[PDB]
């Protein structure tokens, strides 16, 4: 055990003063990521700010790569490379109570730049020429492969939370990570599908836009996973102008809801009979829609 | 009373144990309490054939807690002669130096007692005459308080030996030991006939050394001789000039005293 | 005392909470016979992070500054080097009132007592065995709870770190050994105890059990304490927690989990011979007879759960384990009969022997 308690003082010391007594040199921001990933491997809390010095040096990469895509630091495939790998043994060793609060970071940092970011660049159908922008980037799409890995380590054991956690964070920031929703629900289709149409229509009648971003995903998470999609919309049909608005704001889902409807029904008429009793003014602007 | 089947019940639960961890068969055996030593022999013979540090520890804990309350048992002698036999060994590592700081960490009164009973025990004379010989080259008192008492024993010893003469190695590695005792302790002053009598047992020691019968039936000095009975690598003895010169040196230590010499 | 509180109720950055707790603390150490609202809720604050309003959000997160807060804390203590300082600050900070604000100055107490054995503080980690000592049976199982997840969850080989803290650190080791006996018990599966949970209680026992029983050999304690208050011998909560684990192991199907039962096995073994060695120490004396020191009225409990899970399916598939159990129960009762640890008499024994299965050894094992 060579590493005296000295050291470690002197350290914690020198940092928390902010200046080196004796060298008094600024050291690198690599060196400070080096100091910071030998402290994540023995205390937690020294891991957490990590990750919140890990919001600000993700921040200053994925400005860096996007200056360079719109005018067009070095060893890009390495320092990525190790930090995946520290986060992959990190959450090996105990995914339980690792695996959540890194996830729930990287969701929660890649939307506040993607709200930042949509308005202030040039850069940003619609949501799959933003899903072909936004995967076309080297460091923003490793990190979402980072946050697939972890939610396929979560799926298994926490469905329900991560779900719920998924969707609180889409009604505080909807406008913002949204495709990122749409590719794990491309992925994933039923279960993530279902759930984001359970979020729009339960918004549709809070309100008595998230809609049009929930049709959105729904179109782009179509691709690899339309027939899915129609199964969920089919069965949330059994059990309603919310589906007819889907239909009608998104071309994907209205091809999808007219193949159903080619496929299929007198239960169905008297069901469609029972739920006619509605006021006259919302079955005529529904009627209009349809 | 069932003692008997209280102490078959330990025993039976010890060995049982075995195949788990000796630790557990002998923390049971403590936790049994009541028949202390019984457990405690028990857990030793459990223990007997293990290696393990704990296991040695809590085999040495029992075997102190045994001779404390225990008067009498063969267990301790079965420890002490484990520990000879483990000293025994090959001096060609530290293992042999560690067996013997171990055998030596006993206490000299077991010792004792378990060299007086192999000496009343052993039959042979031979064997007498050499437990005889290592008890009085083991104290200086013994043979201070005998006087002239040491060379009638050790004539005793040489006529039960059935060897009159004096030329065989055993005869000679006795008298080297019996010098070295004296050698040990200075202080032990004698007259004039036992120095007489020790003189004359150096010359004939000497004399035996120098040359001996061929009856059957970087660098160094030796010699080579023929053993009675025996290998002639089992006489370890090193230097009897050397032994000489000690003995010269403590007679003249007792009294305060061309070419090189 | 009332600039401390000025300069505290002003702006966000309290950096100015460090001089105010140097000073208090040098006032406590020059000053201890001589030594409020201000300064509790400051304390409060610092270490529970929970503000004047409870049901509010306990000052935000309260994350990011609780490592500074802890950091500050640690050098302060560091710094202070009194026994009357460190008494002090302890006292005030396990002191219960009634509230989850105890309870959070508890769980603060252990992560700065996890801090503390991480950098091996010695005056640091007796005040923070000082404060177990004086905290109750859930603050200390949480805190032993929270230690040895987090000695666990760090990364691989993390218990080298805490042996080497024990070895170095008695207090803290003995401390922890305490907490482990009280807490650790296997008679659940959330309970359960972990392997390097049960390597640090093996090297615990090893040697920092003689450093309690010279502890409580040094002041005298009574005879039992209000819901075990970090009771001084390790030996009885081992020697539960063990017999426990076979069973557990056996109703959670034998060689799935054995590294769990060795480690057993070797806890008991080390919780013996330690009982055995304090028994040899001081029954020549009158210092200990009555109860032992030792005992937390938790055998019982762990005892009948491990017994009734062990019940299922107890003669068919888990017969070697239920007369691994049945073993070790008995051991275990004949030592508290010879160590003293019985009320009266082995009548206790007798009863328990009754109601326990068919064990005839137990019989003559009494006598």
């Amino acid at each position: 055990a060579p590493l005296s308690a000295q050291e470690l003082s002197q350290e914690i010391k020198a940092f928390l003063t902010g200046v080196d007594p004796i060298l008094g040199h600024q050291l690198s921001a690599r060196e400070h990521a080096r100091c910071g990933l030998l402290l994540l491997r023995s205390l937690p809390p020294a891991r957490a700010a990590v990750l919140d010095h890990l919001r600000g040096v993700f921040d200053e990469s994925v400005r860096a790569h996007l200056a360079a895509l719109d005018e067009t630091g070095p060893g890009l495939e390495d320092v990525v490379q190790e930090v995946q790998q520290v986060l992959s043994e990190f959450i090996r060793a105990n995914p339980k109570a690792w695996a959540p609060v890194i996830s729930a970071w990287s969701i929660d940092l890649m939307g506040q730049l993607s709200s930042t970011y949509s308005g202030q660049h040039q850069r940003v159908g619609a949501l799959n020429e933003l899903l072909q922008l936004w995967m076309g980037c080297r460091a923003t799409r490793t990190l979402m492969d980072i946050y697939v890995q972890c939610l396929s380590a979560l799926i298994g054991s926490c469905p329900d939370a991560c779900v719920d956690a998924l969707l609180d964070t889409s009604v505080q920031h909807s406008p913002h990570f949204d495709w990122v929703v749409a590719h794990i629900g491309s992925s994933f289709p039923g279960t993530i599908i279902s759930r984001v149409l359970s979020c729009g229509l339960k918004d549709f009648c809070v309100h008595g836009k998230i809609a049009s971003v929930v049709g959105i995903l729904g179109h782009l998470a179509s691709r690899h996973g339309d027939s899915i999609r129609r199964e969920l919309l089919r069965m949330f049909h059994d059990s309603v102008p919310f589906l007819l608005q889907l239909a009608v704001m998104s071309p994907a889902l209205l091809g999808t809801v007219s193949g159903e409807l080619v496929d299929c029904p007198a239960v169905l008429s008297q069901l469609q009979q029972h739920l006619q009793g509605f006021p006259r003014e919302e079955l005529d602007n529904m009627l209009n829609l349809a | 009373m069932s003692a008997q089947g209280d102490c078959e019940f330990l025993v039976q639960r010890a060995r049982e144990l075995v195949p788990q961890d000796l630790w557990a068969a002998k923390a049971w055996l403590i936790t049994a309490r009541s028949l202390y030593p019984a457990d405690f022999n028990i857990q030793y013979e459990m223990y007997t054939i293990e290696r393990n540090a704990e296991r040695t520890a809590t085999a040495g804990r029992l075997l102190y807690d045994m001779f404390v309350n225990f008067p009498d048992q063969p267990v301790v002698w079965r420890e002490i002669s484990i520990i000879t036999s483990a000293l025994r060994n090959d001096s060609q590592d530290k293992q042999t130096q560690f067996l013997r700081s171990l055998f030596e960490t006993l206490p000299g009164r077991v010792q004792c007692e378990m060299l007086l009973k192999v000496t009343e025990q052993c039959f042979n004379t031979l064997e007498r005459s050499e437990m005889l010989l290592l008890l009085l080259r083991r104290f200086p008192e013994t043979v201070v308080q005998h006087g002239v008492g040491l060379g009638e024993a050790l004539l005793e010893a040489e006529t039960i030996e059935e060897q009159e003469s004096p030329v065989n190695c055993f005869r000679k590695l006795f008298v080297c030991d019996v010098l070295p005792l004296i050698i040990n302790n200075h202080d032990v002053r004698l007259p004039a006939n036992l120095l007489y009598k020790y003189l004359n047992k150096a010359a004939e020691f000497y004399i035996n050394y120098v040359t001996r019968s061929t009856q059957i039936e970087s660098k160094r000095s030796s010699q080579k001789y023929i053993i009675e009975g025996l290998t002639e690598k089992s006489s370890q003895i090193v230097d009897p000039w050397e032994r000489l010169f000690k003995i010269l040196n403590v007679v003249g230590m007792r009294c305060e005293w061309y070419g090189d010499i | 005392m009332s600039d401390i509180r000025h300069s505290l109720l002003r702006r966000d950055a309290l950096s100015a909470a460090k001089e105010v707790l140097y000073h208090l603390d040098i006032y406590f150490s020059s000053q201890l016979q001589s030594a409020d609202k201000g300064p509790v809720e400051l304390l409060e604050e610092f270490v529970f992070q929970v503000p004047k309003e409870r049901s509010a959000q306990p000052k935000r997160l309260n994350s990011l500054q609780e490592l500074q807060l802890l950091e500050i804390m640690c050098n302060y203590f560091q710094e202070q080097t009194k026994d009357s300082v460190r008494q002090i600050i302890f006292s005030s900070l396990f002191s219960p009132q009634g509230n989850k604000a105890d309870d959070s100055r508890m769980s603060l107490l252990g992560k700065l007592v996890s801090m503390a054995v991480a950098v091996c503080r010695i005056p640091v980690l007796e005040c923070a065995a000082s404060w177990l000592q004086r905290t109750p049976v859930v603050y200390c199982v949480r805190l032993a709870k929270a230690l040895v997840d987090d000695y666990c969850c760090l990364v691989p080989g993390s218990i080298q770190t805490l042996k080497q803290i024990f070895s170095a650190s008695p207090r803290f080791c003995c401390q922890f050994i305490t907490s482990v006996t009280a807490l650790y018990d296997l008679s659940s599966d959330d309970l359960i105890p972990p392997m390097d949970l049960l390597e640090m209680i093996v090297t615990w026992i090893f040697e920092d059990p003689r450093l309690i029983l010279i502890t409580f050999l040094n002041t005298p304690i009574a005879a039992n304490l209000p819901i075990g208050f970090l009771e001084l011998t390790p030996l009885v909560g081992l020697i539960r927690w063990c017999v426990k684990a076979p069973l557990a192991y056996k109703r959670k199907g034998v060689g799935m989990d054995r590294d769990s039962h060795l480690l057993y096995s070797k806890l008991h073994l080390s919780v013996l011979q330690v009982l055995m060695t304090l028994q040899l120490h001081l029954t020549e004396k009158n210092l200990y007879g009555r109860l032992g020191l030792i005992l937390f009225d938790h055998m019982v409990p762990l005892v009948e759960e491990i017994n009734r899970l062990a019940d299922e399916l107890n003669p068919l598939n888990a017969s070697q384990e239920i007369e691994l159990s049945l073993d070790r129960l008995a051991q275990a009762l004949q030592v508290a009969m010879a160590s003293g640890a019985l009320l009266c008499t082995r009548d206790d024994l007798r009863t328990l022997c009754s109601r326990l299965p068919h064990n005839n050894l137990l019989q003559l094992v009494i006598s």
